[PDB]
């Protein structure tokens, strides 16, 4: 898609994702996002890459020459990022990342006030005015200028409503967490840790250039032998930018999106939350898990692959509870992209309110 | 005579919190004596500046959940808790914090301040009043309740 | 008598932000005057109490940046800032806060807590010794011995 | 051209754009980086609006050709000049416009030493500005720049002013205008930690209010100011802090050339004035003159301009030179012009005489 794929626009950074392109990118999109209101609420977020700092200053100092006023965020979770630009009515929200991705690469990915991707329609316009090879834009001067409101603070209003979502502190659970050294490392640690459950720690010491590295959800053997190690009752693995949650049971196995999403949509409809008792997921989703939704009278949609098209479907027919095998899992109730803490905090809730143990509440669910 | 610096560090902060959403409850002791709410928080007795209060209403944080209580100069008390405010009139816009705002109004001659978590509008109540949506300099001559 | 308060409130603090890997740095003050150090912070002066101290050291704020320093029983001032000791045994990639800890402890007989950010253990510094990954009864024991 | 005397300077967005000012930090930090394969520049700037746009700018400039980068956040640029100097740092950037409006901005540039760049380092940069061929390395992953921010260097430059001072100047009123610049949270807290009797003014900068009506290039806001609240001084200083205008306590105008004059006949009085001489420009007046030779104190003029000055105190050795406009260097102690530094030097005087600023004043006749 020319600069806006799937993902936002991605490259490795520098070589391919430049400084000038981040810096037309922040100004042509705050032009565009500014038609209506005279000074836009761009607010903006990032993981722990070492281009981060880079790209971060690139984008404000666009983001400044068109007078939009500006919301560093700091280190913060794209599932943050989209639920800070809705519960502040702020007109887009940035978060320069590459999920998962060798520390080399980098990128940038918008959402709209609503706290979704950007229209399709803006982009194309964004994309139109990046050809034009004349800089026509307004370029406004003394007060005109852009504005910047540092809220590095933003985590935590995102980590207060984690803590809201948990039906009662996880007390007497020893959990094991993987982030991947990503942006999660301060958020998870501080969240579980006010949940009151003895958290064990791992690739939550980030240093810009040590992110995905050997850890996360792409790489859960570490946390699989990790957790047996500490004899935790459970591991969690988000990825870079905190979207995805792969889960690690007692015994050290992989509990991937499905198994996730079979659980946590049998303890909403247990407690009678999820919507029509439908779930959303994708073609990579395995047969035996439509068998055991199925089993338990789910109903279940199924969409193209990509989570563009899980949240289409969830839109479209009011849908609870989405996801795909990756870990990205979108709980509507509660936000509106995927989030690996939300998801980690629901299956917490499953755990406490069941009783039983992650083993055997993945066992429910047989792989084909 | 040297209360404007005060002021100065009261509207950096509120205008600090209203900037982005942060909740907050100021409430700025005058001739009522509040020590019967005073001793219901966390004592400080500390010296002003807006950083300090900035830190105290900030989420996740202990004593933030309820309103800091000023007295001569001087943060007296943080996360105190104020009687909400039986009087109708006003509810529909949720209250909580409005209606304990409100409520130490009709009983004190206290300015209290507040910053709406869902808008980030500063509200001022005093004599049982409450006044929406303030600018930022409407409230600094609003506080002027100082002679 | 008023020993026991303030040094629960201190553990209570050092507990809560360990558990949450909340980077900390808390100078208490015996004899040797620390004022020239109090004077670059956020003056308080405030009573000590656990909520204070937490609130007062947040992942990012404007009372943060720096250290917080006790005299007498109250909290003097905060974010103020304490030389570095350039010392060899500190075990390296921590330094900043750590550094700042044991420089202060070199020049008085400031007794100096430390929470790591980046593991969530307790560090003590006294006379440019730096104990680090200490128990809860072992800051303890410490805190009773000042 | 684009290092002119106050390095590369323009309307911001429209003249200096984040653009350029990215180029700008690119091929310096390249110029910079012949030693080792990671300079450690360090960057700061005062309260203009424009300030966070071309940091921004700057950093990223930076960051893509590796330089180590230390953001200072609001500090003069005498606070830049020494920082950089005090932490054996490659070079530093001041993001300013000195008592210019606040449309206007400019980048600044000072070398390991504490000095403007070389004219040959200069000279290579806009070289490179006019290839049109962005041909310059492109580090990647963890080649890439490094940044620490580092917004304590304040307070380092603060305790170094602190102790530059012969004693606290207790029992002494003093108003301080701070031209809403980068001066207003250091002074303020300067002259209170030595215990004086502080009375503020253009000392609560927005980003818009930077050298409007205040400063050392409008000193008359301070003149009615001390005489209102009746103090023994004024101060102004200017937007970046680099000059200062003082006030006596009649109201009247304390010019560079009164400072000058003050602060080296006390220097003289304790023997740390070098060989008794003054290094100033054309622009001072013939009774300054008059008045150095009545203290039995030489002399040595250059051009307008304090590249030249610091060139004159360079090559001889000289301890102190200055401009009319208030720009005063003590080499003792800075490398640039510092106006706190003069202020603690002028405090100095009028605590050790004990004499009021008009009678200091009186002494060199304009």
């Amino acid at each position: 898609g020319k600069y806006f794929g799937t993902d936002g626009v991605r490259g490795v950074a520098n070589s391919e994702l430049t400084p000038e392109l981040a810096f037309k990118v922040g100004r042509f999109g705050g032009y565009v996002l500014t038609k209506d209101k005279q000074r836009p609420k761009v607010l903006i977020g990032r993981d722990t890459r070492i281009s981060g700092h880079m790209l971060e200053g690139a984008l404000v100092a666009g983001l400044l020459s068109i007078g939009a006023e500006v919301m560093r965020l700091g280190v913060i979770s794209t599932p943050g990022v989209s639920y800070l630009t809705k519960a502040m009515d702020a007109e887009a929200g940035v978060m320069i990342s590459a999920s998962h991705n060798p520390v080399q690469d980098n990128g940038i990915k918008f959402f709209g006030g609503d706290g979704f991707k950007l229209s399709d329609e803006q982009e194309a316009e964004i994309e139109r005015l990046m050809d034009e090879p004349e800089d026509k834009l307004p370029r406004p001067v003394g007060a005109d200028l852009g504005l910047v409101n540092d809220y590095f603070e933003g985590g935590q209003k995102y980590l207060q409503f984690l803590k809201q979502t948990a039906d009662e502190d996880f007390t007497g659970i020893h959990v094991a967490l993987d982030c991947a050294n990503g942006a999660t490392s301060s958020l998870a640690t501080h969240l579980f840790a006010d949940l009151d459950a003895d958290v064990s720690t791992m690739g939550t010491s980030p240093n810009g250039l040590n992110i995905n590295d050997g850890v996360g959800s792409t790489h859960p053997e570490a946390l699989s032998a990790f957790v047996k190690e500490k004899n935790a009752d459970l591991g969690l693995a988000f990825d870079g930018d905190g979207d995805r949650l792969i889960a690690v049971d007692e015994k050290g196995n992989i509990v991937d999106g499905d198994q996730i999403m079979y659980i946590c949509s049998k303890h909403l409809k247990s407690e009678g939350r999820l919507k029509d008792d439908t779930v959303v997921s994708t073609v990579m989703s395995n047969l035996g898990f439509y068998k055991a939704l199925e089993k338990e009278g789910i109903k279940s949609v199924q969409t193209a692959v990509g989570d563009r098209y899980v949240v289409e479907a969830m839109k479209k027919d009011g849908y609870n509870v989405g996801g795909e095998q990756s870990g990205h899992l979108i709980f509507l109730d509660y936000n509106t992209t995927g989030d690996g803490l939300l998801s980690a905090i629901m299956l917490m809730n499953t755990l406490k309110a069941t009783g039983k143990p992650l083993s055997e509440l993945a066992a429910e669910m047989q792989k084909f | 005579e040297a209360q404007q610096k005060t002021i100065e560090a009261i509207t950096k902060a509120i205008n600090y919190m209203a900037k982005r959403r942060i909740g907050a409850l100021l409430t700025i002791e005058r001739d009522t004596g509040m020590g019967d709410y005073i001793e219901t928080g966390i004592p400080l007795n500390a010296k002003v500046s807006s950083e300090l209060l900035i830190n105290i209403f900030i989420p996740n944080t202990p004593l933030h959940d309820g309103a800091v209580i000023m007295k001569n100069n001087e943060i007296a008390a943080a996360a105190c808790y104020l009687p909400l405010s039986e009087s109708p009139f006003i509810s529909k816009e949720l209250g909580t914090r409005h209606r304990a705002a409100v409520g130490i109004s009709e009983v004190t001659d206290s300015l209290t301040i507040i910053v709406s978590e869902e808008t980030g509008g500063v509200s001022v109540a005093k004599n049982g009043d409450l006044h929406r949506e303030l600018t930022e300099e409407a409230l600094k001559e609003m506080l002027e309740a100082e002679f």
